[PDB]
RNA sequence: ACGGGGAAUCAGGGUUCGAUUCCGGAGAGGGAGCCUGAGAAACGGCUACCACAUCCAAGGAAGGCAGCAGGCGCGCAAAUUACCCACUCCCGACCCGGGGAGGUAGUGACGAAAAAUAACAAUACAGGACUCUUUCGAGGCCCUGUAAUUGGAAUGAGUCCACUUUAAAUCCUUUAACGAGGAUCCAUUGGAGGGCAAGUCUGGUGCCAGCAGCCGCGGUAAUUCCAGCUCCAAUAGCGUAUAU
RNA sequence: GAAGACGGUCGAACUUGACUAUCUAGAGGAAGUAAAAGUCGUAACAAGGUUUCCGUAGGUGAACCUGCGGAAGGAUCAUUA
RNA sequence: CACAUGUUCC
């Protein structure tokens, strides 16, 4: 049968996707990341934190 | 395309088990356990003879649109237990040699109704 | 399958495919 | 090597040009019967007729109806199932429409899940696949 | 037959690996440490270092007193003198194997310009090459990439036509002011 | 399969490419034959046959863009029927005439070089070196970062003149005027199971739709489908196909 | 000194015939591979229930069987004056 | 002396 043809986009809900703070490009999108990779880490004991991570 | 799916939903030519495990491997072999339906028979002979029952060769009539068969086969009733109509799929068996009664359209049988005894 | 017979099965056939072909030629 | 003589430059050639032809990488580019039953030609696309859209199953336990479509090539005359990419696009194209079919990327073997196909859509009617699927360009009824 | 150049060369080579994690490090420690504007010009100024070290490293394999390497290399070593990368105590042939990446990072003037202490930032130093605020020898330079010699590193300073040098204010300090005496009558 | 110089890839060795601006060969629908001239078997020169094809008053006559453009066709695949002999040079009886050779613009994410999409300060806050204090805390002589918080300072996209540029222009560079606080003047393209950098996020989906180069995921609590949020690589580029 | 003719030569092309290259229709026969989990029966893998295998012959629904000669990749590297 | 076969989402 293709009948069942786009079964799931069409009934997977909408999510509007919300507005937010465009994130600066150029070097600074390098400037900012360089930051929070070297110069506001401390040394905490325990597993390294994923940059996604959440459980 | 009704003929065929009384074939795969109603018909299986030698049963190799007639136990509870095999009334637990036929049904998912067909497509018959998404969702677990609640439960199932299966006829076991030739095809002709099955055939036989749309008109008095071997079928008497029975209600509207059904026919009992004259001369009885071997059936298997497999009957769901639990309370969940999701897979795994729990099946109990019956053995049995019973006659049935389908509901032929054109000459040929697309839904089996009962496996019954003849006469008390 | 013996390497022996599959072998064999592909000798009677042989002789067929060129048995078939001869008479047309 | 194995024969190491001081002017034996020509053994040593031949080989390395007999031997050569027992590579299947070079045996395949190196005489035309490939390209021959190559539908393309040595093309990296191809355009053709969409004539209907099969269904092949899959055949290891990841089993689903893939969406394929049977085109009819424009330049050669061949028939090629080719198949709808992305998810839910066989709606996107319509029948007897002008089709962008091109390799799937393993060039020239059944890849994986599909069986016997080689070949995706890639465009319909000058309008790309990734376009009607994102909506950025429609199709104009 | 047209008159024209048709030469083409790449100035970088992007890496082997692209998805290892010990050279992503490194290249993001040198640019937020140096100010620079992508990966590229990473790997730029890591090619032209291969340029030098290969055109170093072969005539190691030439033997001695040949005058190939001995005008070859007194002239591989007269540019590197000349530009701050290698001090004139250092002038041999068998030291520029262990010239490192960063060595040629000092010498963009971007940070030349955090060097001399006239930008408050290494990326402010980036934006005062960007609106022709610094000049080098009475000329201005509106690219962070010059590579700046020894000899003009005392010739750099504020540009001749700058607010924050000897020239005239600029716009934002010209429209506080008409604000400044139109609001005031 | 036009050859060669050469191009792409590479430790070393090679493998592949070279229709394509330089030299040389070969040919102007297909073959044949010739005139003239120092030099041609010439085709923007003739004479046949063959194919295609134009106008007619039906008797005839004429044709050769594998030249610059341009049109159809073929296609996966390729620009304007533009300006000018000023540059380059060539030709002639020749300072002058001529040259779609050539030069100049136009289309142009083939491709290459450079390079924007912000910068700072204050505060509220997390935090690091010092001394007091067995901790709490602290000032900060010294910082690091964040926070539609506030604050001016500085620019070029662009509008825009003038010169310049040039044969005449255009653009580049120069000069005046304006010109950003969410500098809304808003950067995407691919991925986030492993290979391979990057959520056991949330809901829908339930061996379905589909994903994925490979291995593999989906049978109702999906780390792999679909959405949003977040995150990762590269950054005006990137994915995909195919060639090597 | 033209038209033209005679001869000679180069010689396109056309009719016909032979040779060769490529691609393609074909009733029908015969394989291959794949999709299912169909029918028949166990050949192989344990001495796989007659050890397996190789060449060669003949036969049999199908695997396969049997003759003759090998071989160990065998269940013996050995069994005795 | 005989003794064939297999159902598998996990």
């Amino acid at each position: 049968s293709l009948a069942r043809v786009g079964k799931v986009r069409g009934q997977t809900l909408k999510v509007a996707k919300q507005e937010k703070k465009k994130k600066r490009t150029g070097r600074a999108k390098r400037r900012m990341q360089y930051n929070r990779r070297f110069v506001n880490v401390v040394p905490t004991f325990g597993k390294k934190k994923g940059p996604n991570a959440n459980s | 395309s009704r003929y065929t799916h009384f074939l795969t939903q109603h018909y299986d030519a030698k049963p190799q088990g007639r136990d509870d495990r095999y009334c637990e491997s036929i049904m998912r072999r067909r497509g018959l356990t998404s969702p677990c339906k609640d439960i199932n028979t299966f006829i076991h002979g030739n095809k002709r003879s099955i055939k036989a029952i749309c008109e008095n060769k071997n079928g008497n009539p029975h209600r509207e649109n059904l026919r009992i068969s004259k001369s009885s086969f071997q059936v298997t009733t497999c009957k769901l237990h639990g309370g969940s109509p999701w897979p795994p799929c729990q099946y109990r068996a019956t053995a049995g040699f019973r006659n049935v009664v389908v509901a032929c359209e054109n000459g040929l049988p697309v839904h089996l109704d009962q496996s019954i005894f003849r006469r008390p | 399958m013996r390497a022996k017979w599959r072998k064999k099965r592909m000798r009677r056939l042989k002789r067929k495919r060129r048995k078939m072909r001869q008479r047309s030629k | 090597g194995k024969c190491r003589g001081l002017r034996t430059a020509r053994k040593l050639r031949s080989h390395r040009r007999d031997q050569k032809w027992h590579d299947k990488q070079y045996k395949k580019a190196h005489l035309g019967t490939a390209l021959k039953a190559n539908p393309f030609g040595g093309a990296s696309h191809a355009k053709g007729i969409v004539l209907e859209k099969v269904g092949v199953e899959a055949k290891q336990p990841n089993s689903a109806i893939r969406k394929c479509v049977r085109v009819q090539l424009i330049k050669n005359g061949k028939k090629i199932t080719a198949f709808v990419p992305n998810d839910g696009c066989l709606n996107f194209i319509e029948e007897n429409d002008e089709v962008l079919v091109a390799g799937f990327g393993r060039k020239g073997h059944a890849v994986g899940d599909i069986p016997g196909v080689r070949f995706k859509v890639v465009k319909v009617a000058n309008v790309s696949l990734l376009a009607l699927y994102k909506g950025k360009k429609e199709r104009p009824r | 037959p047209v008159a024209r150049s048709w030469v083409c060369r790449k100035t970088y080579v992007t890496p082997r690996r692209p998805f290892e994690k010990s050279r992503l490090d490194q290249e993001l420690k040198l640019i937020g440490e140096y100010g620079l504007r992508n990966k590229r010009e990473v790997w730029r100024v890591k090619f032209t270092l291969a340029k030098i070290r290969k055109a170093a490293r072969e005539l190691l394999t030439l033997d001695e007193k040949d005058p190939r390497r001995l005008f070859e290399g007194n002239a591989l070593l007269r540019r590197l003198v000349r530009i701050g990368v290698l001090d004139e105590g250092k002038m041999k042939l068998d030291y520029i194997l262990g010239l490192k990446i960063e060595d040629f990072l000092e010498r963009r003037l971007q940070t030349q310009v955090f060097k001399l202490g006239l930008a408050k930032s290494i990326h402010h130093a980036r934006v005062l090459i960007r609106q022709r605020h610094i000049r080098v020898r009475k000329q201005v330079v509106n690219i962070p990439s010059f590579i700046v010699r020894l000899d003009s590193q005392k010739h750099i300073d504020f540009s001749l036509r700058s607010p924050y040098g000897g020239g005239r204010p600029g716009r934002v300090k010209r429209k506080n002011a008409k604000k400044g005496q139109g609001g005031a009558g």
